[PDB]
RNA sequence: UGUCCCAACGUUGGGCCCGGUGAACUGUACAUUCCAGUGCGGAGUCUGGAGACACCCAGGGGGAAGCGAAGACCCUAUGGA
RNA sequence: AGGGAAACGUGAUUCAACCUGGGGCCCAUGAAAAGACGAGCAUAGUGUCCGUACCGAGAACCGACACAGGUGUCCAUGGCGGCGAAAGCCAAGGCCUGUCGGGAGCAACCAACGUUAGGGAAUUCGGCAAGUUAGUCCCGUACCUUCGGAAGAAGGGAUGCC
RNA sequence: GUCGGGUGAGAACCCCGACGGCCUAAUGGAUAAGGGUUCCUCAGCACUGCUGAUCAGCUGAGGGUUAGCCGGUCCUAAGUC
RNA sequence: GUGGAAGUCUGUUAGAGUUGGUGUCCUACAAUACCCUCUCGUGAUCUAUGUGUAGGGGUGAAAGGCCCAUCGAGUCCGGCA
RNA sequence: UAUGCCAGCUGGUGGAUUGCUCGGCUCAGGCGCUGAUGAAGGACGUGCCAAGCUGCGAUAAGCCAUGGGGAGCC
């Protein structure tokens, strides 16, 4: 069996959905996690200086 | 504060409801239980409500069908407003 | 799959954003819904 | 004219498969009109929409070879597919046989022509696999 | 109106699962030149589709009697079996 | 026992002609070539001859050191893992 | 009550479901909790909230596509067949959308495939490819063996219909 | 698939009938995930559809999902916070 | 004779797999497909869903295999021009 | 003279060029905290007809007062 194609049809299972605090379709209903916004991680907004070029 | 009724459903399935099962249809608020329903309706038209069914719609709204009791009659309700 | 209360309340929103921009738009602004979507072609969100 | 939709209608009021309801050709543009399943009816009614009978297999060639298997025809050695055991079930064959045996051995006894001593002797031979069949046990009681 | 013997042994041309249609066309483009008419005009009888049809769609019968009428002021052929 | 001697005939789908639909690869330029020679020693394009009326259809692929991929081999780099 | 145009059966066999027992196995031991029973009866009232369409696939899912791929469950008891949930044929049901057609006895060439006289592996690195054999019953069965096996060894015969 | 016919400005492929076929653990019936209105009706054919199209999963406009006793909801599993 | 054991045999039962054709395909139906042949099919079996293990770390009946078309050290952005 | 070569003409295709600027870029000066009295952000609503943006919040492109403003506005 393929990596390819044939074993894209064995993915019908939900991870990311629509993120209560942040909007965004990043919150993993698995983990209970937003990868976008940090909610369920932390009380405080998730963020990092390398979102951007180091001099601005 | 939100109110309970929106607006009555006039559709060709909700005249049938009306003229043969003695029933009104309304587009109600999605907070709303049956018994708000009935409350709602018994005080806006005066009459006395028997069953209340609902659903949460495609339309992001409720729909209600109220059933009145053989006393009154949906069709003369319906038909002053 | 089954929908809670708030999947359906967003899903609807998507069916009524998905429609045409009306006609009276067109005359008044002297001459499209840029966010036009198929079920197929396209997919939302969650 | 497209009657697509009342071929639905119509298999659901004569409750059968859309394959089998027939619609009048003659009657095209009235069929076309009916827009409710009493529509529906009503044509039905008037013999314009019909179901077409159903078919079952007949069973006639079946039953007349049922029969000469039954009398003991067709089954040699060129007309079996399978293993002797699969035709019959040996242990099947033996609970037939050992059963008959005993019920025969208990018959004996309370009819009073075996004393439970001599039906203890023949029952643990049965058991034993002492007897091809009843005949052969009876043969055998009989010295 | 007169009655004609098609000869369907062209059809052999055709593959053998697909005979029955070719007969069919043979049928017309022999009464439309027997009758001096255009194809297009030449109506076949359902009862000719089915006797061509009769042994399913790989056998055709080598011939098939035909009774056909002319008529009209365009100029047309109706056909039937016999 | 058609693997072979040694191939034949036949079947179905293509292929071919017609209606409709309708891409891609590839393209420095010129280009009807062939035989020799020459040249960075492996030329349709240079030299000498030979041949060569234009266009189109079908074909199997000799050549364009054919197209596809900045050689996985080898060496080199005060390269990487 | 309902349903059927009508009749609106009666017995039997084999018996999935479901019920209840007996046996055997483990250097393997085959969940837990809420709840229920234990603990009667009448009448009345209450029983809110969320899901509910449709597809479920050679066009509704994932694979950029209306993709020959991939994708769980149950229908496992429809008829003949036969050991069979096998093949083949046929019902109930579904379909002509594994969706471009028209024409040439329709050439060469290619993909699948049928039939080939005599020779019979000479072909090839190599029997590659193809073929040969075949189901069931009876007879019969070597070396070797860890005594289980080898073994369907091999070899021989039979096979329908009435 | 074929012969007739229906609708339409227009019909090989939209519909009716007949004849001829295909599918039998599936090409039938009910569904899980997933999709998200694709479901039904009317009116359409510029777009989408391996050709055409009057058709459609396409375009326009409306409509459609009703529960004490079917799921959720309650319990706890590996395990998570 | 009974009994019915087996990482037991035959088997396109369901289901799992893939020896050969170095067949078809190779701007594909498909960025791993198609057909025939072939192997397993009561168990160290197959399978669904849930759940856990995370990057010099997992996982590995060990092939440097696998960890979302990429693995002798994933992916994303940043260091970075 | 067909197939055809080179250049131009008329008409296309295409959007270069020239002109234009509701947007950028950089500099300078000023100013500078918000949130449990629930912020920032997001979701979903809200219009006669309303898909997008903007505004607003079931009092929903808006409500009240004071001053300005003015014969138009939505
Ligand atoms: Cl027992
Ligand atoms: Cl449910
Ligand atoms: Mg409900
Ligand atoms: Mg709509
Ligand atoms: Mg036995
Ligand atoms: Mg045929
Ligand atoms: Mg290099
Ligand atoms: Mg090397
Ligand atoms: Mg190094
Ligand atoms: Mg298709
Ligand atoms: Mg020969
Ligand atoms: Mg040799
Ligand atoms: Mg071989
Ligand atoms: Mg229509
Ligand atoms: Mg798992
Ligand atoms: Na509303
Ligand atoms: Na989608
Ligand atoms: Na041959
Ligand atoms: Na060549
Ligand atoms: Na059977
Ligand atoms: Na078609
Ligand atoms: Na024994
Ligand atoms: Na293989
Ligand atoms: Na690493
Ligand atoms: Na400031
Ligand atoms: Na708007
Ligand atoms: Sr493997
Ligand atoms: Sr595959
Ligand atoms: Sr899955
Ligand atoms: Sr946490
Ligand atoms: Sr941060
Ligand atoms: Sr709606
Ligand atoms: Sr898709
Ligand atoms: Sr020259
Ligand atoms: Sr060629
Ligand atoms: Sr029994
Ligand atoms: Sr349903
Ligand atoms: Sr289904
Ligand atoms: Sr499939
Ligand atoms: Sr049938
Ligand atoms: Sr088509
Ligand atoms: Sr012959
Ligand atoms: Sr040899
Ligand atoms: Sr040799
Ligand atoms: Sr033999
Ligand atoms: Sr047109
Ligand atoms: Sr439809
Ligand atoms: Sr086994
Ligand atoms: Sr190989
Ligand atoms: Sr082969
Ligand atoms: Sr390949
Ligand atoms: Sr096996
Ligand atoms: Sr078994
Ligand atoms: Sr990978
Ligand atoms: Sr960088």
């Amino acid at each position: 069996t393929g990596a390819g194609t044939p074993s894209q049809g064995k993915k019908n299972t939900t991870t990311h959905t629509k993120c209560r605090r942040c909007g965004e379709k990043s919150y993993h209903t698995k983990k209970k996690v937003c990868s976008s916004c940090g909610f369920g991680k932390s009380a405080k907004r998730r963020d990092y200086e390398w979102q951007s070029k180091a001099g601005e | 504060s939100w109110d309970v009724i929106k607006h009555p459903h006039v559709t060709e399935k909700a005249m049938n409801d009306m003229d043969f099962q003695n029933k009104l249809q309304f587009a109600v608020d999605d907070r709303a239980s049956k018994g708000e329903v009935a409350d709602a309706v018994e005080e806006q038209y005066d009459v006395t409500v028997e069953q209340v069914n609902t659903q949460n719609t495609m339309d992001g709204e409720k729909k209600a069908v109220v059933r009145l009791s053989e006393d009154d009659d949906a069709q003369e309700v319906a038909s002053r407003i | 799959g089954k929908k809670s209360k708030a999947t359906k309340k967003r899903l609807a929103k998507l069916d009524n954003q998905n429609s045409r921009v009306p006609a009276w738009v067109m005359l008044k602004t002297d001459r499209r819904n840029h966010k036009r979507r198929h079920w197929r072609r396209n997919d939302t969100d969650e | 004219t497209d009657l697509s939709a009342q071929k639905r209608l119509a298999a659901d009021v004569l409750d059968v498969g859309k394959n089998r309801v027939w619609f009048n050709p003659e009657r095209q543009g009235d069929i076309a009109d009916a827009i409710t399943r009493e529509d529906v009816r009503e044509l039905v009614d008037e013999g314009a929409i019909q179901a077409k009978d159903k078919k079952g297999n007949s069973r006639g060639r079946a039953r007349e070879r049922q029969k000469k298997r039954a009398y003991g025809h067709q089954k040699g050695a060129g007309s079996r597919k399978g293993k002797a055991g699969a035709r019959q079930n040996s242990k099947e064959d033996w609970e037939s046989r050992i059963r008959a045996q005993r019920t025969k051995l208990r018959e004996l006894r309370d009819e009073g022509t075996l004393s439970s001593s001599q039906y203890r002797d023949l029952y643990d031979k049965a058991g034993g696999g002492e007897f091809d069949s009843v005949a052969d046990l009876e043969r055998y009681i009989d010295a | 109106e007169r009655v004609v013997t098609i000869p369907l042994r062209d059809a052999r041309a055709e593959p053998n699962h697909k005979r029955a249609d070719k007969a069919m066309i043979l049928i017309r483009e022999h009464l439309a030149k027997h009758f001096s008419v255009d194809e297009d005009a030449v109506r076949l009888d359902p009862s000719i589709n089915e006797a061509a049809w009769a042994r399913g769609r790989a056998n055709t019968p080598s011939k098939i009697r035909v009774r056909a009428a002319r008529f009209e002021e365009e100029g047309e052929a109706i056909v039937e079996a016999e």
